[PDB]
RNA sequence: AACGCGACGAUACUACCCGCACGUUGUAGACGUAUAAGAAUAGGCUCCGGCCUCGUAUCCUAGCAGGCGAUUCCUCCGCCGGCCUCGAAGUGGCCGUCGGUAAUUCGCGUAUUGCAAUUUAGACACGCGCGGGAUCAAAUCCUUUGCAGACGACUUAGAUGUG
RNA sequence: CAUCGGUUCUGGCGGGGGGAUAAAGGCCCAGGGAAUGUGGCUCCUCCGGGAGUGUUAUAGCCCUGGGUGUAAUACCCUCGC
């Protein structure tokens, strides 16, 4: 019997993933993303535009 | 023995434009442009005469002298590729089940794609993607013939070899089952 | 104000004792002097006085800093490493520590 | 052979003292045995040694042959 | 047939090539023994650049850009000296940047402590004008 | 095999009542010193004649210096060396400036290429090639060519072994 | 000498050590890989295992023996009250791995998620996130804007913090469960905007998972306590009245090294292991509002 | 010879064992060494020999319990170099341990070493040591083939660092050009006696 | 054009020359003179 | 990793932060503990003129361990604030204020440590201090739970509640 | 620190002797010779350079003898500072 880690079995699984299960997963993911988007939609220093510093070691201390 | 000096010469036609910098050969011709990295071989390039490229090795052994012939043949094949091109004609023969070959050009990858079907009645659909620059057509003059054309001899011959190796009979007598795709003719486009 | 330094000595490193492969002799120490790379350069610093300066815990006679005194005797090898002898053998923990080779006694 | 991806047990170059002593003693005993068989050996041995001669690529081989022939004639005349 | 080859161009050892030895003196190759040794002669009037005739290993020599033109192979010391004074090898060596670097090195190592102090003072005096010029350049453009 | 000097060693048998004037034998021997030269003389003389050290004497030992040490010369050496199989001839050529330097190059080359020691090599002839047509080995024929000029690619610069760290990656073009 | 009759190993070496899990909630070791041309979506959720029941399924599996027939199958029911997103964690790539860079929390956090930060909630002053809630007010949330822009600029992996609504379950636990759920699809700015729009909002299970999809279930198994080798590893029982025990392994060793190897079955903890089981089909996502789900 | 506070070494183009020997001698002499870009180190001989040696290393493991006492095989190039250095130091003594605390190894050039001078050791450089025509490999390729997971992350961080260094290089070129024009301008205002004295002194 | 056939079929291959790295070290007439001298000596 | 690391929340107490106020406090060991292109090595750099063995280089380097007063200069350094910027283990640029500052020259002081004796001088961390600013927290035992369990450990619950 | 004594490590300088009274080598004198043939001449030419001829010419080299010369230097031995 061909192994699970066999090159031809892997190629067959890759073709299955590309051609058959791929569109189904894409359509399901698009529907779920739309449903979650429904719930989701339903100076620089003083304004946060300039990302400043927050308010052993890599080098030898010297 | 360490030979003090050894040299080879490559004549260049008038249509061919050769640019060499840091052992990176770029050959320009009427048909296209080829590029090759020969940085793994210690060669000094020069222009010994107008239209002649000079290859030299200094203080090299016999192996280092002999590698200049491989460099010479590679650059000569690049010149022949950009001037006249390379063409491999292949024949696919069958005994009972006719072999179906469809040639397309995948545009996003920009490369030719050969699809082989009905080989010994097998239901699998074989697919070979070609090297860039290799153009595959089905010959209208002859029967059951593919034509692979290009500027790169290595790319054309490797694509032809891939086509020949993908259709290989297994677990059968090769004396009795003679089917497959074979490289029939090797030559130049022009 | 002056923007210079105050160094009148050459830096050195205490490498090891005089030793074979196995047996070590703490009575003689090996010192690598900065910039000295051969016996001809070590010949200048033969006879110079070398000090090992370290810091202790208890303050004795106004300071917490102790000095072991010694001097350079002969060159060692071919790469400018010198042999030195001190009043007491240098600590084994000080292998790799810094020592000061002073310019006295002077022949210039 | 799939040696690179899956190596086998290494062959040790670290010899043992037992092996070194045994090899030395077997070597000495073999030397004595070949000396004994050389003394008892009945194969014929030539007293004279077949001399290799003079190389052909020596450029003055002709002049050396001239010198040898001349010295031979001189010795024959003296005798 | 446009051929554009940009490759390395080494200096070559040849009869007439002037070598610079480790001690700072000069020689000329008069006969090549092998790929590792040459026969050389330094017949220069200056004692510092002079080199006795003999074998020079090519590891301990540096290829100068001076080549004595049309020098016979195996020419003796008189002929090499005649070619040396005819071509003016000494003047070209003085013009060579290697001898300028060597002369700068001797001038730096021949300094006393008073010389070093005066060098520091005059270098600061020059640095003042260079700093003013740089400030003016940065202000203008 | 070391800094070698060529010596003429002249020796003879001790004079007896039968032979008041015994024949003198002169040999040219490459040796590091006169003691080794006399030892090699007695060895080669024991290999040829009925004379040994106890029954003979050394008449003279003189140093043979090179006539022209400043002239590049081609030397052909015919030698015999002893290996596992037996004694074999070798003819080799060396482009040197003296016979002694040619002999040192010979000893180094035979040690490097055939594992032959000083004790197993007999130097039979060392000759000067007067004309370049007498040169037969191609590794000397490529050196005696006309207008011989060659570059030296990939010259590793000589940096002091005591300077450990450098701030610039060195170049190999000078 | 060699073993006379060949037999495979009892147990798997891939699930060692057989120790208790480091914490009660299952850990998502790996998330699905991110494709930036995909739409933004959540990849994980939490629930509480209620029990099991029986179904009858009208099977449509061509080529099978029970094709166009009825099959009785066992199913597991998981109660899934809606989850509340209360945070956003940013991750950067380092040569030492993924590194958490910043974490932005919602302005209002429930007492359910606040109980997770305390071991004695009843004695506490409940001061959690009180000073953090004031940075939404001071300087118009300038610090919050800075951290969000830091996630947008420097991070490659964005995860929301989501907690369960445990009061909707019949459990006596009042302390909620909180986890990081990776946002897959879109760009990093899209993920940050997606989380910012999802702060303080309930997220239902039907917007994360959909019927007839295979998912993976990550949990901690049933604990059994200290268990001997016979039930821990499935070893053969020794014959009756074997000296010093028959529910043991007769030889823990007969060969060099002079040690017990890590591959020998020994008595110890069984169960309470962290397990990730794959390829479980969703048969029905039933709604709580439906009275006939 | 010069004693320095810390010596930062560029691992690119260097031979593993020779650099390890020199670094270990400096560490035992008392010098702090920080080696960067350990993925760009070189091993002489073509890649299959290094792969064979590392697989032979991976073969060795303790039998009764692989979580203790056994050879722990590290797939990072930095810790491969650290193993090479640690084999050259008496690490089971206090002196050897203290010598090893003076060493830091990294993949790529993390900050703030990106804005520090990186020196090279000519006694271990592959271009100055190996004969042309001999084959070699890189430690990073071997690490990636035996299990190192961060070849791409270190790579992308290296193009970011090189782009920032390129911007710094254009700034340094501009500064050097303005310095040259400043010297040419100040040559006409400095005292000729001062200029002649400096030229005679060698400056 | 190329008037003959190649056995392997690589018709683009150039008319290769003999691998003689020791070329040009001896003229033809000198070799003939050395042949006569070697024959006489032998 | 129970002697690997990150983010976050709350932090009573002398506990936290700021300034100077010093250590018979600790440091495999300060003494100018100065210096960022990348890449190639059978080729590179550039200001585009040329240059490349060479870090034997460049910067900095004078004054009671470095004073006082001028003559003189607009050069260099440092602390703050603003705007940008720096995520690989996060920090530099510009502008503005303030303070110091031989690039030139001069005067007043240096002694007596007695003919050398480490040149007690740097950095980080820690503690004791004051003088000010900021904040009023948890864990465990106990009772309970049984998703757990030999015992510890673990999942819970115990402050007004949907207990 | 100075002046000493014993032992020892290391650096520099001034002399002497020997060999083929070093061998070379430079500068002269008198001969002879050759090519990896200089100038010249001739023939090809991509005219960039090759090919042939012959003994110094508009380069030089090698061999032999003599003078400077009891030259210098290397090496070995040695007397001292």
């Amino acid at each position: 019997a061909k192994s699970a880690r066999a090159s031809r079995i892997k190629e067959n699984h890759q073709r299955f993933k590309k051609n058959i299960a791929g569109p189904v997963e894409a359509a399901r993911l698009e529907r779920l993303s739309a449903k979650l988007m429904a719930i989701a939609q339903a100076s620089g220093v003083k304004s946060g535009k300039s990302i400043g510093r927050k308010d052993s070691s890599i080098v030898f201390p010297m | 023995m360490r030979y003090i000096h050894s040299e080879e010469t490559i004549p260049v036609p008038e249509n061919v434009k050769v640019s060499i910098k840091s052992r990176l050969v770029t050959v320009e011709g009427p048909r296209g442009k080829l590029q090759k990295d020969l940085s793994h071989i210690a060669v000094n390039f020069s222009v010994v005469k107008k239209g002649v490229i000079g290859l030299e090795i200094h203080h090299g052994s016999r192996k280092d002298v002999a590698a200049l012939r491989t460099v010479r043949t590679i650059i000569n094949n690049m010149i022949i590729g950009v001037t006249k091109g390379f063409k491999y004609k292949m024949r696919y023969v069958y005994a009972h089940f006719p072999i179906n070959v469809n040639v397309e050009k995948n545009a996003e990858t920009g490369c030719y794609e050969v699809e082989i079907r009905n080989f010994i009645g097998e239901k699998i659909v074989r697919k070979v993607v070609m090297a860039p620059g290799v153009e595959v057509e089905i010959s209208k003059a002859q029967k059951d013939e593919l034509i692979l054309s290009g500027n790169s001899l290595e790319a054309v011959s490797q694509s032809a070899a891939d086509i020949q190796q993908i259709c290989k009979v297994r677990n059968k007598d090769i004396r009795k089952f003679l089917d497959g795709i074979y490289v029939s003719e090797k030559g130049n486009i022009v | 104000p002056s923007e210079a330094g105050h160094r009148l000595y050459v830096k050195g490193r205490h490498l090891s004792y005089q030793r074979g492969r196995r047996n070590t002799h703490p009575k003689t120490s090996l010192i690598k002097i900065e910039g000295v790379d051969d016996t001809a350069a070590a010949n200048f610093y033969l006879g110079k006085r070398v000090a090992y300066v370290y810091r202790a815990q208890k303050e004795v006679r106004g300071t917490k800093i102790r000095v072991i005194w010694g001097k350079i005797t002969r060159p060692h090898g071919n790469s400018g490493v010198v042999r030195a002898k001190f009043t007491h053998p240098l600590p084994a923990r000080s292998f790799g520590a810094s020592v000061r080779i002073m310019l006295y006694p002077s022949s210039i | 052979a799939g040696t690179i991806n899956k190596p086998k047990k290494p062959t040790s170059k670290r010899k043992t003292t037992r092996l070194r002593a045994k090899i030395s003693k077997r070597a000495a005993e073999k030397k004595r045995k070949e000396r004994k068989l050389a003394r008892k050996n009945p194969e014929w041995r030539s007293k004279l040694k077949k001399d290799p001669g003079i190389p052909n690529l020596f450029p003055y081989k002709e002049r050396l042959l001239q010198q040898i022939e001349e010295e031979r004639i001189r010795r024959k005349e003296e005798l | 047939a446009e051929i554009n080859v940009e490759a390395t161009s080494w200096r070559r050892v040849e009869v007439g090539r002037v070598l610079k030895l480790e001690n700072g003196s000069l020689a000329a190759i008069v006969e090549i023994i092998d790929h590792k040794r040459v026969l050389a002669d330094g017949p220069s009037s200056d004692p510092k650049l002079a080199t006795p005739r003999g074998i020079v290993p090519l590891s301990r020599a540096l290829l100068t850009p001076i080549v004595i033109p049309k020098l016979p192979r195996g020419a003796r010391t008189g002929a090499v000296k005649k070619a040396w004074e005819a071509y003016g090898v000494d003047a070209k060596w003085k013009e060579t940047n290697w001898a300028k670097k060597q002369l700068q090195q001797e001038r730096r190592q021949s300094l006393t402590d008073f010389d070093r102090f005066k060098v520091m003072r005059l270098k600061k005096q020059r640095r003042f004008e260079e700093r003013k010029a740089l400030a003016k350049i940065k202000a203008a453009a | 095999m070391g800094r070698l000097q060529e010596y003429q060693v002249i020796g003879r048998h001790l004079p007896t009542e039968a032979n008041p004037n015994p024949a003198l034998y002169r040999m040219r021997i490459f040796a590091p010193n006169e003691v080794v030269a006399k030892s090699r003389f007695w060895y080669f003389l024991r290999g040829l004649k009925k004379v040994k050290k106890a029954t003979g004497e050394i008449v003279s030992v003189n140093v043979i210096s090179e006539k022209h040490p400043l002239k590049v010369k081609n030397f052909g050496i015919w030698l015999r060396y002893d290996s596992r199989s037996g004694t074999h001839n070798m003819y080799k050529e060396y482009r040197e400036t003296s016979r002694v330097a040619a002999v040192e190059a010979m000893y180094a080359d035979m040690a490097a290429r055939h594992r032959a020691r000083f004790r197993s090599i007999h130097i039979l002839k060392v000759v000067e090639l007067e004309k370049t047509e007498d040169v037969k080995r191609p590794y000397i024929k490529q050196l005696v060519a006309k207008n011989l000029s060659f570059p030296l690619p990939h010259r590793v610069p000589k940096i002091s072994t005591k300077k450990i760290f450098s701030a610039k990656r060195p170049s190999t073009f000078s | 000498s060699h073993r006379k009759y060949e037999a495979p190993r009892h147990g798997s070496l891939a699930f060692l050590p057989r120790k208790r899990a480091a914490r009660h909630r299952g850990r998502v070791k790996s998330f699905p890989k991110d494709d930036p041309k995909k739409p933004v979506h959540l990849t994980a959720a939490m629930g509480y295992k209620a029990g099991m029941t029986t179904i009858v399924r009208d099977l449509d599996r061509p080529g099978a023996k029970a094709h166009k027939k009825e099959v009785v199958e066992a199913v597991t029911i998981i109660d899934c009250p809606p989850m509340v997103v209360v945070g956003l964690v940013g991750y950067i790539e380092t040569p030492r791995g993924l590194r958490s860079l910043t974490t932005v929390w919602a302005e209002h956090l429930s007492d359910e998620v606040k109980r997770r930060f305390y071991k004695n909630w009843y004695k506490s002053k409940k001061k959690a996130f009180t000073k953090y809630a004031k940075k939404y007010a001071e300087n118009n949330g300038a610090s919050i804007t800075r951290e969000l822009e830091r996630i947008k600029k420097y991070c490659t992996v964005v995860r929301v913090l989501a907690h369960t609504q445990i009061r909707k379950t019949p459990l006596k636990q009042k302390k909620a469960h909180l986890m990081e759920i990776q946002i897959n699809g879109g760009s990093v700015a899209d993920k940050v905007e997606f989380g910012r729009s999802l702060f303080e909002k309930p997220v239902t299970i039907d917007t994360i998972f959909e019927k007839d999809e295979m998912i993976d279930v990550i949990a901690v198994t049933k604990g059994h306590g200290f268990v001997g080798v016979t039930a821990r590893w499935g070893t053969k029982k020794l014959p009756r009245k074997t000296h010093k025990g028959l529910r043991k392994v007769a030889c823990i060793g007969a060969w060099h090294p002079s040690h017990v190897q890590w591959t020998v079955a020994r008595a110890g903890q069984m169960g309470y292991h962290h397990r990730t089981s794959v390829n479980h089909k969703i048969y029905r996502i039933g709604k709580g509002d439906d009275e006939a789900n | 010879s010069s004693f320095e506070s810390v010596v930062v070494i560029d691992g690119k183009g260097h031979l593993l064992g020779r650099l390890a020997s020199i670094v270990a001698k400096q560490l035992l002499s008392g010098q702090k060494i920080v080696v960067v870009r350990c993925e760009a180190l070189n091993i002489s001989g073509e890649f299959f020999r290094a792969k064979l040696k590392y697989h032979a290393y991976l073969r060795k493991m303790t039998r009764y319990n692989p979580t203790r006492g056994g050879p722990f095989h590290f797939r990072a190039p930095s810790r491969i170099f650290y193993k090479a250095v640690r084999g050259m130091i008496p690490h089971k003594t206090a002196r050897g341990a203290a010598a090893l605390e003076r060493l830091k190894v990294f993949e790529g050039v993390p900050p703030p070493y990106d804005k520090k001078k990186k020196m090279v050791v000519p006694q271990a450089l592959r271009v100055l040591r190996l004969q042309p025509g001999r084959k070699y490999c890189t430690v990073g390729r071997l690490s990636h083939e035996v299990g190192w997971k961060y070849q791409d992350v270190v790579a992308r961080l290296e193009e970011r660092r090189k782009a920032k260094g390129a911007a710094y290089y254009e700034r340094k070129k501009l500064a050097a050009r303005q310095l040259s024009e400043a010297k040419k301008a100040a040559a006409a205002k400095v005292d000729p006696k001062v200029s002649e004295a400096l030229a005679a002194y060698g400056y | 054009k190329n008037l003959g056939m190649r056995k392997n079929g690589q018709v683009w291959l150039p008319a290769k020359k003999a691998f003689r790295p020791t070329k040009g070290l001896t003229s033809w007439e000198l070799r003939v003179k050395k042949r006569q001298e070697q024959a006489a000596m032998k």
